[PDB]
RNA sequence: CGCCGCCAAGGUAUGUAUCAAGCUUACAAGUUAUGUAUUUACUGACCU
RNA sequence: CGCUUCUCGGCCUUUUGGCUAAGAUCAAGUGUAGUAUCUGUUCAUCAGUUUAAUAUCUGA
């Protein structure tokens, strides 16, 4: 409700520390910070704030890594899709087992959250899902 | 506590192969849980090659029991001397003698 | 809840009774555990909303704020049509926290 | 450390040695100087002094 | 106030991160450690796979981080077991 | 007076890179400058120059 | 018998490619596998 | 044909220099449910139990 009264700054250098705001115990600050992610991405593009939420997804940690999942679901449910998907096809390409197993799980909440949006995603995710 | 398991033990001789000797917190800063005392100290207590850490032989062993009698403590002093290092293993030996003398 | 395998449900038959939530629980479905598409109301036994049960949380029993509901995954696969889902036991989880 | 390098020529290596022995005799008699300094007060430096605490 | 001899920093630093980034790099580390090793030792048969973990190929084994892998250089000595390998190679010593 | 975190515990387990741990606090060195106000600052000892901010 | 009267450098970095005034001459000019002691990792939007 | 010397190339340490007080200092996390993978480790002939078929027991 107030994202005109910045430099346009801020939303990129908060969502940064908003990385070190998880690993909180009370899943209230972990179920309310994605929905400021999401606001965030509506706010400024989803472009920068994607890699940040990428490379969220080498931690070693767990309430960490599915919190930015969650994240990653946020940015493609709240502003239109086709912005965070071929990224998150991108990422399978690393050889590494945090940031498959992320995306994987950020295309289950991807395809939990859109519901009848994903009659056009299914032909493009099913090379990925073999 | 200090397990000091195999697997950060192998780390300790690959960190002390490639960076150096007196180099102590560069290689304990990639090990998680120790500092630089606690691997000087396995250091110069396991994993230095020059250690003879089996092979129990006769001449060093009479060569202690004249020697852990001249003095009855100070183990670490008469580490150099044997060539044992260990400063642990002569302890071993030395109860081990002592339970073999008496049985 | 699918979290902990060791929590049954009660499973009989639901009346007219609404199930709540607590302000801890607001928005988790029940058989599924999610926070998107709700489509059901949650009905409940006269066995597990009763005396002091009423306006009760039906996850961690604690005091209800807002209205359970089904998702729409629960809706399409019928979840909600068969037994009262109410969790009934406690095992492994809050109860060795307040232990410790 | 007593620095035994073997495979080595004896004049640099002795050059070596009656260089370093200049520096430790430049050394240490700077290093009772300021500490007579310091002692007496003289000065009041942080850096003369936390040099002098491990040049003794 | 004494400007010369306090524990001094430089401006716009930001600082060190948390616990994730500074055991990302140590596991990055960790990674070029062992990498440059066992290109010291040349061992041929280390491999990496498609998602960050070891492998023996003699051994056809896993291992899930480095000193899983640089541990195993004791036990089940197949390397050994080559000399049957060897010997189909060529029939005298 | 000051009671709020004097002692400070555990503050938040954060890093204290070089000059926030070792350093000398300056908000009490500036909030007893700010006590003595009128008397560290009093126009009539040396009523040359002054310099007033901005604002 | 009556000391003493304080400025500054030390901190908010500096290396670049364009665009006027400041200053300057107003000049020269057709081997799979088991059991266990035992770690390392991974999962469940696990949890005050 | 052999031997000594010199020059050119194919090359097997090259790290950002040196010195002061190793230049000085630093680096906290759980508890629950479950799983994968290393190290260590060890693998004489009828009848029935069991098992998809196999692999424990009693028998001479
Ligand atoms: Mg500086
Ligand atoms: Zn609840
Ligand atoms: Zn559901
Ligand atoms: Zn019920
Ligand atoms: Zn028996």
């Amino acid at each position: 409700r107030g994202a005109e009264y910045v430099s346009a700054r801020e939303w990129m250098r908060i969502c940064f520390e908003l990385l070190e705001l998880l690993k909180a115990h009370k899943k209230a600050i972990r179920r309310a910070t994605v929905n400021t992610f999401g606001y965030i991405a509506k706010a400024i593009g989803p472009h920068d704030v994607l890699a940040t939420l990428l490379n969220n997804l080498k931690v070693q940690e767990r309430q960490n890594r599915v919190c930015t999942t969650v994240a990653i679901a946020i940015v493609a449910e709240t502003c239109s899709p086709f912005t965070v998907l071929p990224a998150l096809m991108n990422e399978y390409r690393v050889p590494e087992l945090n940031v498959q197993n992320g995306v994987l799980k950020s295309l289950s909440f991807l395809f939990e959250y859109i519901g009848e949006m994903g009659k056009d995603y299914i032909y493009a995710v099913t090379p990925l899902l073999e | 506590g200090g397990v000091w398991r195999n697997t950060e033990d192998e780390i300790l001789k690959a960190a002390v192969m490639k960076y150096g000797k007196n180099q102590w917190s560069r290689i304990a800063s990639l090990l998680h849980r120790k500092s630089a005392k606690q691997c000087k100290a396995r250091w110069y207590e396991w994993l230095d090659p020059s250690i003879k850490k089996t092979e129990w032989s006769r001449e060093e062993e009479e060569k202690l029991l004249h020697l852990a009698k001249l003095m009855p403590t100070q183990w670490r002093t008469i580490a150099p001397i044997i060539g044992r290092t260990a400063a642990q293993c002569l302890e071993h030996y030395e109860f081990l003698l002592d339970k073999a003398a008496q049985r | 809840a699918k979290h902990h395998p060791d929590l049954i449900f009660c499973r009989k038959q639901a009346g007219v009774a609404i199930g709540r939530l607590c302000e801890k629980c607001d928005g988790k479905c029940v058989i599924c555990d999610s926070y998107v598409r709700p489509c059901t109301l949650v009905r409940i036994c006269d066995e597990c909303n009763y005396g002091s049960y009423q306006g009760r949380c039906v996850i961690c029993g604690g005091p209800g704020v807002s209205d359970a509901y089904y998702c729409k995954e629960c809706t399409i696969q019928e979840k909600d049509r068969d037994g009262c889902p109410k969790i009934v036991n406690l095992g492994s989880s809050k109860t060795d926290l307040f232990y410790e | 450390i007593p620095w035994k390098v073997p495979g080595l020529p004896t004049p640099i290596e002795n050059m070596i040695l009656r260089y370093v022995k200049a520096k430790a005799d430049w050394w240490t008699n700077t290093a009772h100087y300021n500490r007579e300094r310091i002692r007496r007060g003289a000065t009041v430096d942080k850096t003369v002094c936390k040099k002098n605490l491990g040049r003794l | 106030m004494d400007f010369q001899h306090r524990p001094g920093g430089k401006t716009g630093s930001g600082g060190v991160a948390s616990s994730s980034e500074s055991n990302r790099d140590r596991r990055e580390r960790l990674r070029q450690l062992a990498l440059e090793t066992i290109d010291i030792n040349k061992d041929p048969y280390f491999m990496k796979n498609h998602l960050g973990s070891y492998e023996c190929k003699l051994c056809l084994t896993l291992h899930n981080n480095e000193g899983s892998y640089l541990a195993h250089t004791q036990g089940k000595k197949h390397q050994t077991n080559l000399a049957r390998r060897a010997a189909k190679e060529a029939k005298e010593a | 007076w000051e009671k709020a975190s004097g002692f400070e515990e555990s503050m938040k387990w954060k890093k204290l890179t070089n000059a926030q741990r070792s350093g000398l606090n300056q908000i009490p060195n500036r909030r007893f400058t700010l006590w003595w106000s009128p008397t560290i600052n009093r126009a009539n000892v040396y009523v040359g120059f002054q310099v007033q901010l901005d604002l």
